[PDB]
């Protein structure tokens, strides 16, 4: 998934963007990515459970 | 504001070349002339 950001390749936005602007997308990458996995901790523990 | 320490540099440069004075960039001035560190926290003035 994107999230908002030009690529869901790192490398990609690395090389077509400069930090100050290549940072705000890898910002929302990191979130949607850090949420997704919040995510499935989450089912996991009510599957647990 | 205060700050523990404060560094003034100075220097001359192309008109149009002042756009790579500033974090993170690339060029000839941004790589072998003066480059400013990706999370600096200062000024930056210029003037013809």
């Amino acid at each position: 998934s994107k999230f908002g950001a030009i690529s869901s390749v790192l490398n990609d936005i690395f090389s077509r963007l400069d930090p100050p602007e290549a940072e705000v997308q890898i910002d929302r990458l990191i979130t949607g990515r850090l949420q997704s996995l919040q995510t499935y901790v989450t089912q996991q523990l009510i599957r647990a459970a | 504001l205060c700050f523990t320490n404060v560094y003034a540099d100075s220097f001359v440069i192309r008109g149009d070349e002042v756009r790579q004075i500033a974090p993170g960039q690339t060029g000839n001035i941004a790589d072998y002339n003066y480059k400013l560190p990706d999370d600096f926290t200062g000024c930056v003035i210029a003037w013809n």
